[PDB]
């Protein structure tokens, strides 16, 4: 729909391909969860890949401070699945608030039994993440895509 | 009756205690019996483990370090391996209790009387005489293990000698 | 309940029955896999070090590895809880486990196969019962 | 915008719709607990209150007790909790028996009753799940 | 004798004080009488 | 089935319960046998995905070898996998309300084998024949794949 946050833009409404002209709305509610999950976590991902670049290590990880892709093989894989069982958690609880009758796609807060009235600041602070967001997507996977393709690694003029 | 007196007497001084079953109540009664008899089992386990060694003896005691100050008993010295095997025998049934005192299955009888509930009528200086796993069967054997620890336990600290060995005293001195 | 009381002895004066049914095919359910388990290792083999070698014996219990027994808790726990959401919560009354579905349409049918199952389940008791006799007396 | 409201549309009660208070996450993070959530026996919520206290409450004694450097150090914080876990209920059966006094929601004595009986039960499930687990690691 | 305050010390001290504790915490709190 | 024409044996021909979930799983065999096959065509043609998994002798002993290097690969499969059908059970499927057995009915007026996966539209529903001959294509290429997949299997059973 075009009415949801995410349309402010110098592209406006963005859909070359036709994936929201006819969906309905289970579809297009899909699709913004999807948007949403992604964008949050390119964000977090590319703020650990600052952390890790720049040096800092925890103190349990003392060797691996280097290269974010060569410190994911410190981790063992206990590690992972604990990483794995959180997210499972989390996704359970979002699930739970899923069935809720007054769901909006990615308001996990629940906005509109919060909020005194729906208003165009609210809307287009949802935007300001959803555009962080997308630019998190396409930072993350363009620091992958570098420093798989050139071993180099960022910081280290890549 | 003079049993009857004293009931009602204890009764009166303390009615919450009676109503909830604590004190001279058949409850009690069946409970303090059903835990004499498995006394006297354990009693004989005991014995017979003694005989054959499998307690680890008084010969050794425990190490301070290990199990750390509560093994102390006095200063130096240190409870011994047979006290503290016996005492873990007895730990297991403890917990046990607390289980099925908290948490009871709902055939099984409460150790205290339900709120609206009231304690059963009272058996009598002979209970009434019906064979199998029946109710009185399991009062009569309670009384004779109880009867039987107390004059037992008197003959032990009359003549001085342990429990343990009074009790070999008796059978045929099969155990020790 | 279904199984008619054809009983050798009294002892369902101060007991429910609906609990002691479900208790039955419980044990009878957890008999047959036991006896299994001390059948089919015997028969086929033990198939890995097992932490140390040694079969046929019920000492196992101290050989195998606590990892093996803290994970067959959690599976037991999680189907016992599956089971329990089953005929106490939503009270489904259809059987929760059925797949490639047997326990015919017809009530008699129903009755005929909880027969058949109590009957191999308390056959399997027995078995497990000589079986330890056989061990530990 | 404006997330803070008063709570239930009531200006004149004492408490604020915050996003901490009024929210989809935390009311469905909370309608989703033993303690609150809907169609459970008061027997399972405690039976889930104890097992999600008990195991949680064997590491603290057994990593920082008087014993922690001995070999039995496991053994002697499975033994504080199980301790802790009895005065606990004892507690709650005092609690209950006070405060109830002149099966349903968990607000009434045989319910508190069950509910206790289901802490226990759960409480030392979860110390002993917690002993098995750590005895091997 | 040197066996006796292992025995009774823990049931002063804690389970005597529970007990005497748990019924104190009954009785002011019962409403009735 | 194919064409106008009638089933190839006796073919539960006398299922009072209908048919609709025997064609849901008809639908899905075929789906993952398809993909299953495509699959392994380009692995046995192409395999940079996981590096140093020594010599595969074709495609059938690659998950052995896998599951000796990358043991965890299999466990992010089987959950996606997982979490994709229970996701899928939402919107196919009745739920459970005391009866109706789970996964057991697909629930009224949906045709099976949809998942709502129509992102490019390209199948029209609004036009009825187009549609439904589209479905019979997937079918019937679904069927040719799951025939294909044992048919691939004999390479492993050759060597
Ligand atoms: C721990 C368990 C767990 C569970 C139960 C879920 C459950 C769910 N997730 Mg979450 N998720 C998890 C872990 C979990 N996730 C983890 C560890 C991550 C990574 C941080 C994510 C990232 C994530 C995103 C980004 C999205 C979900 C979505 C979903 C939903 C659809 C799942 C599905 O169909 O999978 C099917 C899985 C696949 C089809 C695999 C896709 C792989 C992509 C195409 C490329 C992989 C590249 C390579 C591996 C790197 C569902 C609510 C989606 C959602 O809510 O939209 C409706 C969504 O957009 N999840
Ligand atoms: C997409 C999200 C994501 C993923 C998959 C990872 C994954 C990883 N991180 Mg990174 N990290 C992230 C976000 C992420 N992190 C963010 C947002 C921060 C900023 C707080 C960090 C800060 C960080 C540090 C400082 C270190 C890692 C490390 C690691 C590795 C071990 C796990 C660990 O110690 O986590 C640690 C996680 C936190 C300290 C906080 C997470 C906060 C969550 C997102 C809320 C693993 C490869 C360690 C490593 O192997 O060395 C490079 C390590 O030393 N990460
Ligand atoms: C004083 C604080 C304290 C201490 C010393 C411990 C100590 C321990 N905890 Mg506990 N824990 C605590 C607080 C504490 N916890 C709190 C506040 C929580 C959250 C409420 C937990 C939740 C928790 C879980 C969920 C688990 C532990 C586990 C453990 C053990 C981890 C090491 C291990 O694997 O054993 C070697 C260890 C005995 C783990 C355990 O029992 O080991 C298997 C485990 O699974 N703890
Ligand atoms: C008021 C007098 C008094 C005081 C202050 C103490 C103090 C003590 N006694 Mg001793 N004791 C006393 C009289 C007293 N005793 C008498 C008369 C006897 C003969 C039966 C004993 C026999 C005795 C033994 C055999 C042992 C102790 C031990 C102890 C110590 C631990 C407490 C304990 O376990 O009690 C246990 C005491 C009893 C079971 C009997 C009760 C003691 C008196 C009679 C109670 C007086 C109550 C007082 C009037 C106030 C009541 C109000 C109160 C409820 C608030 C402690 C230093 C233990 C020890 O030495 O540990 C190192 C130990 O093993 N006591
Ligand atoms: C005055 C009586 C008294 C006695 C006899 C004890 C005895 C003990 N305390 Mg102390 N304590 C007391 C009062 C007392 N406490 C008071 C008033 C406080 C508050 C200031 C404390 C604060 C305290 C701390 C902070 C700690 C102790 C600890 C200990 C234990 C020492 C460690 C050890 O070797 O055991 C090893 C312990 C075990 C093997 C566990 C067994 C636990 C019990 C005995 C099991 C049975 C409990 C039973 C079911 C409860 C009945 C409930 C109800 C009916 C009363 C020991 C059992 C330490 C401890 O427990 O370590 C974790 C410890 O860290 N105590
Ligand atoms: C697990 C695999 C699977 C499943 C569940 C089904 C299930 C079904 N098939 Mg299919 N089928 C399969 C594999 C499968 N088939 C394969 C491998 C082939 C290729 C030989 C076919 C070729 C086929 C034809 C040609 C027809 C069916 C038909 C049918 C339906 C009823 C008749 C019958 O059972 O025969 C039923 C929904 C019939 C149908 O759809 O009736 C309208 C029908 O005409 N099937
Ligand atoms: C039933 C289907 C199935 C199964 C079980 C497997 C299983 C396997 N494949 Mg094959 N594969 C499949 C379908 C399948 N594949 C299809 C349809 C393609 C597209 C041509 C591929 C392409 C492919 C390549 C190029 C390679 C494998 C490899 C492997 C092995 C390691 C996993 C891996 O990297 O795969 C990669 C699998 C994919 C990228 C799947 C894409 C298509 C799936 C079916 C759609 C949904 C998946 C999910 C949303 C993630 C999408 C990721 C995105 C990049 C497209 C493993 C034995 C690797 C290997 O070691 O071979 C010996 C390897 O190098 N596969
Ligand atoms: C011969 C190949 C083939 C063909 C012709 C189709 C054709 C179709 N598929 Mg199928 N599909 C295929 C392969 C194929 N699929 C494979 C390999 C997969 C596994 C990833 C799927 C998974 C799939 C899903 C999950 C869904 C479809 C759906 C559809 C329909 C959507 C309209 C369209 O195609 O646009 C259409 C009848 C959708 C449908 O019928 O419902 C709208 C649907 O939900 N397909
Ligand atoms: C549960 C159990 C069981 C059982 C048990 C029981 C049942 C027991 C019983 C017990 C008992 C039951 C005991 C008893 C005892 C008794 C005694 C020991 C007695 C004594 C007596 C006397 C001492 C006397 C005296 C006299 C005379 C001489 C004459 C008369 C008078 C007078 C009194 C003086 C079993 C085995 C299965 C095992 C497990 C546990
Ligand atoms: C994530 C995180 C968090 C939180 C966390 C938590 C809170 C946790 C908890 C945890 C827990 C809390 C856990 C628990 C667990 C438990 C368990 C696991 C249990 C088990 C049990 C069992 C197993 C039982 C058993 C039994 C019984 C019942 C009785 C007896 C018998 C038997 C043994 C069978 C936050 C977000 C804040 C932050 C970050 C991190
Ligand atoms: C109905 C019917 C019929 C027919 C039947 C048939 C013939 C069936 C068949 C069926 C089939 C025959 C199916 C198949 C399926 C398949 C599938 C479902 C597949 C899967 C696959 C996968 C899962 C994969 C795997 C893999 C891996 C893991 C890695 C790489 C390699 C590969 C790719 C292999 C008739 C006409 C007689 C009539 C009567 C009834």
């Amino acid at each position: 729909v075009k009415e949801m946050p995410g349309v402010s833009a110098p592209l406006g409404f963005f859909d070359p391909l036709g994936f929201a002209s006819k969906a309905s709305p289970e579809t297009i509610t899909k699709y913004r969860e999807s948007e949403l999950r992604h964008g949050r976590t390119a964000m977090l991902a590319v703020l650990g890949w600052a952390f890790t670049e720049a040096g800092c290590h925890l103190p349990v990880f003392p060797n691996a401070g280097t290269n974010p892709l060569a410190a994911a093989g410190q981790v063992p894989f206990w590690g992972w699945a604990q990483i794995f069982a959180f997210c499972g958690v989390i996704e359970f609880v979002q699930a739970k608030i899923r069935e809720r009758p007054g769901f909006q796609a990615g308001d996990y807060i629940g906005s509109g039994d919060l909020m005194d009235e729906g208003d165009d600041q609210w809307k287009s602070f949802q935007t300001k993440e959803l555009n962080n967001g997308r630019l998190a997507m396409l930072a993350s996977i363009g620091l992958i895509g570098q420093t798989a393709i050139f071993g180099q690694n960022i910081l280290e003029q890549s | 009756s003079v049993f009857t007196d004293a009931t009602e007497a204890f009764s009166k001084d303390y009615p919450d205690f009676y109503k909830a079953g604590w004190g001279p109540t058949t409850k009690a009664e069946r409970w303090n019996g059903r835990h004499a008899m498995f006394g006297w089992v354990l009693i004989v386990a005991t014995g017979y483990a003694k005989a054959h060694g499998l307690i680890p003896d008084p010969e050794v005691a425990l190490n301070l370090k290990e199990w750390g100050t509560l093994s102390i008993l006095a200063g130096p010295q240190t409870i011994s391996n047979e006290r503290a095997v016996v005492l873990i025998a007895n730990v297991h049934a403890l917990f046990m209790s607390l289980c099925a005192a908290f948490a009871p299955l709902s055939f099984q009888d409460p150790l205290l009387i339900p709120k609206g509930q009231k304690d059963e009528p009272a058996a009598g200086l002979i209970p009434a005489i019906v064979p199998g796993l029946t109710k009185e069967a399991e009062l009569l054997n309670g009384r004779l293990a109880m009867l039987g620890l107390v004059l037992v336990m008197g003959h032990s600290l009359a003549t001085g000698t342990p429990f343990l060995n009074s009790v070999d005293l008796f059978l045929g001195n099969r155990l020790g | 309940t279904g199984n008619k009381p054809f009983d050798p002895l009294n002892i369902a004066a101060f007991v429910p029955p609906e609990r002691m049914r479900q208790s039955e095919l419980h044990n009878g359910r957890v008999a047959m896999l036991a006896v299994v388990g001390w059948a089919f290792p015997e028969l086929v083999g033990k198939f890995a070090s097992e932490d140390v070698t040694s079969t046929h014996a019920l000492d196992a219990l101290s050989q195998a590895d606590p990892r093996f027994w803290t994970q067959f808790i959690i599976l037991c726990g999680i189907v016992e809880a599956n089971m329990y959401r089953h005929y106490q919560i939503n009270n489904n009354q259809y059987p929760f486990f059925d797949p490639l579905n047997l326990y015919p349409k017809d009530k008699a049918g129903q009755q005929s196969m909880e027969l058949k199952e109590l009957k191999n389940g308390r056959a399997a008791m027995i078995a497990f019962a000589a079986m330890l006799a056989h061990a530990t007396i | 915008a404006n997330f803070i409201k008063p709570y239930n549309n009531d200006p004149f009660v004492g408490h604020l719709s915050t996003p901490v208070t009024t929210s989809a996450a935390t009311k469905a993070f909370l309608g989703n607990l033993p303690a609150y959530r809907a169609g459970l026996s008061p027997l399972l919520r405690g039976l889930e209150v104890g097992m999600a206290h008990g195991y949680l409450l064997v590491g603290p004694f057994d990593k920082l007790g008087p014993l922690r450097n001995s070999e039995i150090a496991l053994l002697s914080g499975f033994l504080s909790a199980v301790g802790l876990i009895t005065i606990l209920t004892l507690c709650l059966t005092i609690y209950g028996k006070v405060s109830f006094q002149e099966n349903k929601d968990l607000l009434t004595e045989d319910g508190w009753s069950q509910f206790t009986s289901g802490f226990l039960v759960g409480a030392f499930g979860g110390a002993g799940f917690a002993y098995l687990t750590l005895l091997n690691l | 004798a040197s066996y006796l305050p292992s025995i009774l010390v823990p049931l002063v001290g804690i389970v005597f004080p529970g007990v005497a504790m748990a019924l104190l915490f009954l009785y002011i709190e019962k409403d009735d009488i | 089935g194919s064409s106008v024409f009638d089933p190839l044996g006796l073919a539960t021909k006398a299922s009072d319960a209908e048919l609709l979930r025997h064609q849901e799983s008809e639908i899905k065999h075929g789906r993952i046998a398809m993909l299953a096959i495509l699959g392994m065509a380009v692995q046995e043609r192409f395999h940079p995905f996981f590096p140093t998994s020594a010599e595969v002798a074709n495609s059938v002993d690659a998950p052995r070898m896998i599951l000796q290097d990358y043991g965890w690969f299999w466990l992010l499969a089987l959950w996606g996998v997982s979490v994709h059908e229970y996701d899928n059970v939402k919107h196919t499927y009745k739920p459970e309300s005391s009866t109706v057995k789970p996964y057991s009915e697909i629930l009224d007026g949906r045709v099976p084998g949809d998942l709502g996966f129509d992102p490019l539209e390209l199948g029209h529903k609004e036009d009825s024949e187009y549609y439904n001959s589209m479905r019979l294509k997937e079918i019937n290429n679904g069927r040719l794949a799951m025939i294909a997949v044992f048919g691939a299997c004999a390479q492993e059973m050759v060597n």
